[PDB]
C-alpha cells in the first residue's frame, strides 16, 4: 500500500525534471546561458527489515560548462571568453558573481 | 492464527513486498547515483516456501531480498563525476517491461490470495453454524 | 404517536421533488430562454413540518373527498437565451441524490427499530 | 497550474517577441537612418528547493 | 410513465431529433434540387417545455420542426435548369461548422440525460427496499 | 458548455470572411471593381453576472 | 450542498468561467471594434479562495471578471475610421499563445477536479451503508 | 467488540474526512492568485496524532492543528498583472498536484477501511446479544 508513495514520488519528481528542462530549454538564445543539467537520485529507506523501497528524488548536480557557440556581431565591446573563463560582476547584494 | 489464514496472509505479504520492489525498480530506473555515489543496483525478491519443519508445504516467505547481479549497463559522460577512467557512468540496469509484467502479475496473485481469504472466512463462519 | 416518522417522510418526499426539478433543469439544458429553477430545501422542509379538514359525514353514499420555485441566479450570460449552468446543475443533482439515499437509509432504520421493538 | 506549462509559455512568448523584433527590423530596410534592433533576453530568479 | 422518467426520456427524444435534423442538414448541404425541384431549406427544431397545466416546468418537447429563413445563398449556372432569369441556382445555405457543433452538443446532452436516467433508476430500486 | 458556441461563432464567422476575400479576390481583372474590405466585431453578451 | 461537493463544484464553475474568458479572448483576437466603437479590451479572471469566514480555506470564488491592462497594440490604417490623429486603429491586445496555454491549463484543472469528485462519491456511497 | 472501538474508528473517519476536505481545497485553489484580504494562498496540510495522549495505551487518531506547508511558494512572472511586486512575480500558491491526487486517493481508501471496521464491529456486537438464546 505504501508503494503508491514511492510511485508518487517518482511521478512528482519527474515533473520537476520536466520543469528544469523547460527552464533549461526556454533559455535558448539567452546570452551566455549555462544549461542546468539534472539527475535523479535513488534514495534508500534503510529500515528495520526487508529494505525494499527507494525514492526517486530529483536534483540538479550543477551547470553545463560547455562553451556555447559564438555569434559574430562586430560590436566593439561585445566580449566572448575562452573556455572555462568568467567575467566578474558586482552582484545585486554585492559580491563577485561570474558570468559568460 | 488458523493455519489457512496464515498461509494466505503470508502470500499477501510476499506479494506486497514483490510489488514494492518492482515499483522501486520502475521508479529509480534512470537514476545516476545512490546516496554515497554508486549505481542503483536493480532489486529482486526471493520467494521460498514456508513451514520448513512439517508437511514441507504451506505459505510463502520472501526472506532475503537480493540484488540482480547483471553487469549494470554503462553510459559515457566523461565530465560527470562518478565516471572512472574511461568515463563510464553506471546507470541502473532495470528492464521496464519485466518490471511492468512483475507488477501486473503481483497484483493478480494478490487478488487471488485476498479472494481465497474471503472464501475461507465464509467457510469457517459457516462451520460455526454446525447443527444449530 | 407514530408521527415521529413524519419528519424524514416529508424530507424524503421533498428530496424526490427536488430531484424531479433538477432533472427538468438538466433536460432543458439547451432550450432557449429556459431560465432554470430550484427550491430552497431548508425553507420548504420547515414549512411542511410546521403545517386539512374532513368533509361532512352524514348518511352513506356521501362522497368524502379532497384534492416555491425559486430562480437560480445565473452566471455566464449566453444570448443564446438559456441560463442553465451545467456544472452547478450536475453538482446539485449529485448532492441531492446522495442526500436522498441518506434519508432513505434513516427512514428505513427508524422502521427497523420500530419493527424490532415488536419482537 | 504547474510550473512546466508556464515556463514553456514564457519561452514561446520570448520567441514571439524576438520574431516581432526581426520582422520590424526587416520591414525597415530602405528606411533612411534606421538602426537595427537586437533583442536581449535573460533568465528569471531560480526557485531553490533543496540546498546542496 | 413515471414523472422523472418522462422528463429525462423526453429530453432523450428531443436530443435525438435534434441530432437527426443536424445530420440531415450536414448531409443535404451541397444539394441542388429537391424532389419537386426547389432549394433544399436547412431544417431546425424548436424546443419547448412540457406539461403546461401544472408546475410550469418539466421535460422538453420538440414540437414544430421548421425550415430556416436564412437568405438562400445563390450561385451562377445559367445552363443548368432550376435557374431563374439572371441565371442563378438556389443552393442550400447550411452552415457546416454550426451543424458540426450541433452534432457534438446534441451528443453531449444525450449522454447527460442518459446517465441521469441511470442514476434515477438506481435511486428508485433502492427506494423499493425501504425497511425490507 | 456554452464556450463551444462562442468558438463556433468565431469559426463560422471566419469562414464567411474567407468567402468575402474569395469574392474580393476572384474579382481581380474586373474593370472598375471596388474591393470590399472586411472586419470582425466583438459582440458582448451583457447579462446578469460574470 | 455537502462540503466537498461545494468545494469541487466551485472549482468546476470557476474553471468553466476561466475557459469561457479564454475562448472569448481567443475568438475576438483581431477584432477591430466593439458595438459602441472601442477596442475589444482583453479579459482576465482572478481567483480568490472562497470561505472567508471560518477555517479561512476551501473553494474558489472568481467574482469580478476584469480587464487586462496591456497597452492595446496598434496598427496604422488612416483610411479606416476609428483611427485618431496619426491614424492608428486600436486592435485588441490578446496574447494568443497565452490563451492556448491557458486553455490547456484550465482543461487539466477541470479534469482533475472531476476525478477527485468521482473518488469521493464512491467513498460517500460506502459511508451511507453504515450498519444497515 | 467493545463500545470504545466505535469512538476510535469514528475518530479515524473524521480525521480522514478532514484530510480529504483539505486536499480537495488544495487541488481546487491551485492557481488562486489572491486571498480575500489580498495574499497568495498557502497550500495547507493536516497533522495526524494519536488521540488521548496521557496514559491510555493505543486508540484513535486526531487531526488537531491544521498547519501550512513549507514548499518554496513557486513564482511566475507577469509584470502586466497587479499582485506582482517589484521584479513582477505573481506569488502563485505552492501545490504539488500529483501529491494531492495521491493524498485524496489514499484518504478515500483509508476512510473506506474504517467504515468497514465500524460495520464489522456492529455485527460482532449484535451477535454478542444472541448469547445464550
Amino acid at each position: 500500500d505504501h508503494a503508491i508513495y514511492t510511485a508518487m514520488g517518482a511521478a512528482s519528481q519527474t515533473l520537476n525534471q520536466q520543469a528544469v528542462t523547460a527552464s533549461n530549454l526556454a533559455n535558448a538564445s539567452t546570452p551566455g546561458f549555462r544549461a542546468q543539467l539534472n539527475a535523479l537520485r535513488a534514495v534508500p529507506v534503510d529500515g528495520l527489515s526487508l529494505a525494499t523501497r527507494t525514492l526517486v528524488t530529483a536534483s540538479t548536480p550543477g551547470a553545463d560548462m560547455t562553451p556555447g557557440q559564438l555569434d559574430y556581431t562586430s560590436r566593439p565591446l561585445d566580449v566572448a571568453l575562452q573556455q572555462d573563463g568568467w567575467l566578474v560582476v558586482q552582484a545585486a547584494d554585492g559580491a563577485e558573481g561570474y558570468t559568460r | 492464527l488458523l493455519n489457512i489464514f496464515d498461509i494466505a496472509g503470508s502470500a499477501l505479504a510476499a506479494q506486497s513486498k514483490r510489488l514494492n520492489v518492482a515499483a522501486s525498480n520502475l521508479a529509480n530506473a534512470d537514476s545516476v547515483t545512490g546516496p554515497d555515489g554508486q549505481p542503483y543496483r536493480a532489486k529482486q525478491v526471493v520467494f521460498q516456501v514456508d513451514a520448513a519443519p512439517g508437511q514441507a508445504t504451506g505459505g510463502v516467505k520472501v526472506a532475503s531480498v537480493i540484488e540482480s547481479q547483471a553487469p549494470e549497463k554503462l553510459v559515457y559522460e566523461p565530465g560527470n563525476p562518478l565516471a572512472d577512467a574511461n568515463g563510464y557512468v553506471k546507470m541502473p540496469n532495470v528492464d521496464v517491461v519485466g518490471e511492468m509484467v512483475n507488477t501486473m502479475s503481483a497484483s493478480r496473485s494478490y487478488q487471488a490470495n485476498i479472494e481465497v481469504l474471503n472464501t475461507v472466512k465464509s467457510m469457517m463462519l459457516k462451520t460455526l453454524t454446525l447443527g444449530q | 404517536l407514530d408521527a415521529a416518522l413524519r419528519f424524514q417522510q416529508e424530507a424524503l418526499n421533498l428530496r424526490a421533488q427536488r430531484q424531479e426539478i433538477l432533472a427538468a433543469n438538466i433536460a432543458n439544458a439547451d432550450t432557449p430562454g429556459y431560465q432554470a429553477r430550484d427550491i430552497d430545501f431548508a425553507s420548504e422542509l420547515k414549512k411542511v413540518m410546521v403545517r386539512g379538514v374532513a368533509l361532512t359525514l352524514t348518511s352513506s353514499h356521501h362522497i368524502p373527498a379532497q384534492a416555491d420555485l425559486l430562480y437560480r441566479v445565473p452566471d455566464q450570460p449566453s444570448l443564446d437565451g438559456n441560463t442553465v449552468d451545467m456544472d452547478r446543475e450536475r453538482t446539485q443533482f449529485a448532492d441531492n441524490s446522495l442526500k436522498y439515499q441518506m434519508g432513505l437509509t434513516v427512514l428505513g432504520s427508524q422502521l427497523k427499530g420500530m419493527m424490532n421493538v415488536l419482537q | 497550474m504547474i510550473s512546466s506549462l508556464w515556463i514553456a509559455k514564457t519561452g514561446l512568448d520570448a520567441q514571439q517577441t524576438n520574431m516581432d523584433v526581426i520582422a520590424n527590423n526587416l520591414a525597415n530596410v530602405s528606411t533612411n537612418g534606421f538602426k537595427r534592433q537586437r533583442a536581449v533576453f535573460e533568465d528569471l530568479l531560480y526557485q531553490t528547493i533543496r540546498q546542496p
